């Protein structure tokens, strides 16, 4: 079978330069184009660049000329894209992806084996753990309640409730890039209205990056 | 570029209907047109490859058809595994375009949601921020309009958005909005209101709290 | 083995052919390569092959053939050809040096020329830069003379594609002739298009 594995991904100074690898294997690598499509959190595919077979030929789309370079390297059985430059707007999951047809031209193909992705993340922003905060529940027949996980970078954050014992109604959202460049989630549960008090609800945020773990008690306003 | 449009945009059907999703390109492609598909968190997977083409694998219900400027996809009986977003390229010319997507989900019973408001945190306010947070929970279709109004003043600009997948077991869709404000603008003002507007809503409701008060 | 034809026969009686800034390219694989069609003259004013001799096609085997068609000015023709220069060689269709494959030509006053004028065959006469081997620019964009965004009706802002307009009685050369171009390629693949 056909494996596209991707490397090189991280966070990276607006300004800076970012190597990526895709090995490959499965077919003869020679024998066919190879592409670069990448898809910003939230959006859509957009195509990058191609090299050809013997890489005499490569095309690069016009919001990346200039500053990314798309190499091969036969010997290894891997594709490269040098990132200079870099700049916010370049933050997307970066794809390595195949021309089905071996051949050594570019046009009216498809792209039949996708790899799974490299993350790229281009921020100034410098790794910050995040500040949890309870959203209490207020005072019909069933009630809603949870933690605020605000002011954290990079990505990603974990959250459970009471250590993965309770999960049915749990409502974990994706997290906004606020204008600071940090990032801020929020994670909620629907509770029966006549347990609160008695039954304790903690929230349980773990940021791997900043490495920072909270528990966090979400009680009854004192009011 | 040749700009790749794709309609609709959404689309709710159900286990063993027909789909059918239009793709057009702002220029002849003529038949060089490729459908991906994509489940959230996971790489495309080629599905049809020159307009018509089945590519090896793809149940036999997908199916293409087009050329020029008018391209189709269609899936014949619906499956549960066919729930995903749906893209289409163009490879008549460099750079390589795709349409926006079509995203396809479960069709069900219009489901009004349930709305929540959280002042913020004492915490928080000490921090010298202030969250209000609006939960819309449980809800279908996936067509939400979410209002900020301060003391009856209407906000733009300072709120962001966050909404889940469809739901695996009840098929709902859920949204978190979040207005922020610095302590001393949070200071200087008293009701503190969201408008939440939906098709399974008659009218538009409203949950509010004023600060200095209960819940 | 395989036992399949060549759509060579639907490539060269095709219908209606392209304009040279549009070329068309079909891919052919899988099949039994038949060139006895080819060697009929008085019918293809020109066939030259770069990299092989003509007469020994039969004999080979391939990892993919492509077939190229448009339809040039018959003066034109002469630079459909590894290091040409002309307008239609620099904008429109341009062959590698190292250019392995046939160049079919034959006239078509018959079927591409009207007294009223045949326009529909446009080529692409202004462009920033020359094309790389095998590229197709098919965009139909303003064009300045000092590449910035050009919105006509503005001055300094003029159409890149210009029309033939072949005529039935006019000189031979201005005469429209369709074009067929054989490309093999020879990867790290297994042939599959060969000779009987
Ligand atoms: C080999 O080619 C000749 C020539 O084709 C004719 O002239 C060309 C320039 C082009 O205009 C073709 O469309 C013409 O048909 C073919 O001989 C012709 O045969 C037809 C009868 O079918 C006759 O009316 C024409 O006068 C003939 N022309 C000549 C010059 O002899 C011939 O059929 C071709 N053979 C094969 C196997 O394709």
């Amino acid at each position: 079978e056909v494996q596209l594995v991707e490397s090189g991904g991280g966070v990276v100074q607006p300004g800076g330069s970012l190597r990526l690898s895709c090995a490959v294997s499965g077919f003869t690598f020679d024998d066919y184009a190879m592409h670069w499509v990448r898809q910003a959190p939230g959006k859509g595919l957009d195509w990058v660049s191609l090299i050809s077979g013997d890489g005499s030929y490569t095309y690069y789309a016009d919001s990346v000329k200039g500053r990314f370079t798309i190499s091969r390297d036969s010997s290894k059985n891997s594709l490269y894209l040098q990132m200079n430059s870099l700049r916010t707007e370049d933050t997307a999951l970066y794809y390595c992806a195949k021309a089905q047809t071996p051949t050594l031209w570019w046009l009216q193909d498809a792209f039949d084996i996708w790899g799974q992705g490299t993350m790229v993340t281009v921020s100034s922003a410098s790794t910050k753990g995040p500040s949890v905060f309870p959203l209490a529940p207020s005072s019909g027949g069933t009630a809603a309640l949870g933690c605020l996980v605000k002011d954290y970078f990079p990505e990603p954050v974990t959250v459970s409730w009471n250590s993965g014992a309770l999960t049915s109604g749990v409502h974990t959202f994706p997290a906004v890039l606020q204008s600071s460049g940090l990032y801020s989630l929020s994670s909620v549960v629907t509770v029966p209205s006549s347990s609160l008090g008695t039954q304790t609800y903690i929230c349980n945020v773990n940021h791997k990056p900043s490495n920072t773990k909270v528990d966090k008690r979400v009680e009854p306003k004192s009011c | 570029d040749i700009q790749m449009t794709q309609s609709p945009s959404s689309l709710s059907a159900s286990v063993g209907d027909r789909v059918t999703i239009t793709c057009r390109a702002s220029q002849s492609i003529s038949n060089y047109l490729n459908w991906y598909q994509q489940k959230p968190g996971k790489a495309p997977k080629l599905l049809i490859y020159v307009a018509s083409s089945l590519q090896s694998g793809v149940p036999s219900r997908f199916s293409g058809s087009g050329s020029g400027t008018d391209f189709t996809l269609t899936i014949s009986s619906l499956q549960p595994e066919d729930f995903a977003t749906y893209y289409c390229q163009q490879s008549y010319s460099t750079p390589f375009t795709f349409g926006p997507g079509t995203k396809v989900d479960i069709k069900r019973t219009v489901a009004a949601p349930s709305v929540f408001i959280f002042p913020p945190s004492d915490e928080q306010l000490k921090s010298g921020t202030a969250s209000v947070v609006c939960l819309l929970n449980n809800f279908y279709p996936r067509e939400a309009k979410v209002q900020w109004k301060v003391d009856n003043a209407l906000q733009s600009g300072n709120s962001q958005e966050s909404v889940t997948e469809q739901d695996s077991k009840d098929s709902t869709y859920s949204l978190s909005s979040t207005l922020t404000l610095s302590k001393a603008d949070y200071e200087k003002h008293k009701v503190y209101a969201c408008e939440v507007t939906h098709q399974g809503l008659s009218s538009p409701v409203t949950k509010s709290f004023n600060r200095g008060e209960c819940s | 083995n395989i036992t399949n034809l060549c759509p060579f026969g639907e490539v060269f009686n095709a219908t209606k052919f392209p304009s040279v800034y549009a070329w068309e390219r079909k891919k052919i694989s899988n099949c039994v390569a038949d060139y006895s069609v080819l060697y009929n003259s008085t019918f293809f004013s020109t066939f030259k092959c770069y990299g092989v001799s003509a007469t020994k096609l039969n004999d080979l085997c391939f990892s993919n053939v492509y077939a190229d068609s448009f339809v040039v000015k018959g003066d034109d023709v002469r630079q459909i050809a590894p290091g040409q220069t002309g307008v239609i060689a620099d904008y429109n269709y341009k062959l590698p040096d190292d250019f392995m494959g046939c160049v079919l030509a034959w006239n078509t006053r018959n079927i591409d020329a009207t007294s009223t004028g045949n326009y529909n065959y446009k080529y692409r006469y202004l462009r920033h830069g020359k094309l790389r081997p095998f590229e197709r620019d098919i965009s139909n964009v303003p064009f300045s003379p000092d590449g910035k965004p050009c919105t006509p009706p503005a001055l300094n802002c003029y159409w890149p594609l210009n029309d033939y307009g072949f005529y039935t009685t006019t000189g031979i050369g201005y005469q429209p002739y369709r074009v067929v171009v054989l490309s093999f390629e020879l990867l790290n693949a297994p042939a599959t298009v060969c000779g009987p």
